[PDB]
């Protein structure tokens, strides 16, 4: 009980994200049906996320060239919005005062390859943001973490834990 | 010393632990044939057939 | 571009991480007497003597 | 796949988790518990050593 023994004893000892067929027993007379070999009435898809990857109903070539601006060409011998960041006003008119219609079709490609980047881009982020829901969502997890149980279940083996002697 | 005491406070339940897992070692040296060595297994002797 | 904006395989999430028990056959482990003392043995007597 | 349920095991003695006893033989477990001999020429020769 002393306070020389009493620091030492205790020292010595330290003692909407799915698009398959929602109902549940449809889906079970339609393989019932399809062991047979027969169709149904109503309509089954397989599992997958909702989303279309819906691109040319979307950002476009450009046209920067005019209705005639390059057989009259021909004639004459010739900070991001999206991708790109927005220049100033007198900065960026002497440099398309230089450039020529030669390169005014390479000037076309160039920034439908920054547009379609960028615009595959945020959709294959939002893809990722839907699948990694889809892969809990399909294993029991719920979402961003009289029953009777399966031996399959998390806690509920058959193969318990035998004790050493000496515990 | 505190830790050699830990070390000393800790042995017997090593060789306790020691002493099983040996003697499950020795288990897995189960053969059937290292122990009676004649276990007569079957035989048959020439018949009419 | 930064990591993790790369484009990634669409794939089941890795189970690399998990706990897994055995289905051990009966013959498996041996049979298991003799508690072992973990408690060290007393020579009060004998000193004392 | 198609897991089944173990149902109940009426258990006898000695089969059993925590059914060691010191009083068992240690048939295996190698390691012994010897008596002291107390004899009073070994106790001086034990005082000795």
């Amino acid at each position: 009980l002393s306070t020389n023994l009493i620091s030492k004893i205790s020292l010595l000892r330290p003692s909407p994200i799915v698009t398959e067929q929602p109902s549940a027993e449809i889906r079970e007379a339609y393989i019932e049906n399809f062991a047979k070999g027969e169709h149904i009435s109503a309509i089954v898809p397989g599992q997958s996320i909702s989303g279309t990857l819906e691109l040319s109903a979307q950002f476009r070539v450009p046209r920067y060239h005019s209705k005639n601006s390059f057989q009259q060409a021909l004639q004459m011998k010739a900070q991001y919005y999206r991708g790109l960041p927005l220049y100033e006003k007198n900065t960026l008119l002497e440099r398309l005062k230089q450039l020529t219609p030669n390169e005014i079709k390479e000037l076309e490609h160039l920034h439908d390859a920054v547009f379609v980047n960028t615009g595959l881009q945020n959709v294959r982020k939002v893809r990722t943001k839907k699948w990694k829901k889809y892969w809990q969502y399909k294993a029991g997890i719920p979402i961003g973490l009289k029953r009777v149980p399966n031996p399959n279940f998390l806690g509920n083996c058959n193969i318990k834990d035998f004790k050493p002697p000496y515990i | 010393a505190l830790y050699d005491y830990y070390a000393l406070q800790l042995l017997p339940l090593q060789k306790a632990v020691r002493g099983h897992v040996l003697q499950f070692e020795w288990h897995q040296n189960s053969l059937l044939t290292n122990t009676h060595p004649n276990f007569l297994s079957k035989i048959r002797n020439i018949n009419v057939q | 571009v930064d990591s993790k904006l790369l484009p990634k395989n669409i794939e089941p999430p890795l189970t690399s991480q998990y706990s897994t028990r055995h289905d051990a056959p009966r013959g498996l482990f041996p049979f298991e007497s003799y508690k072992p003392s973990v408690q060290l043995p007393d020579m009060a007597k004998l000193k004392k003597m």
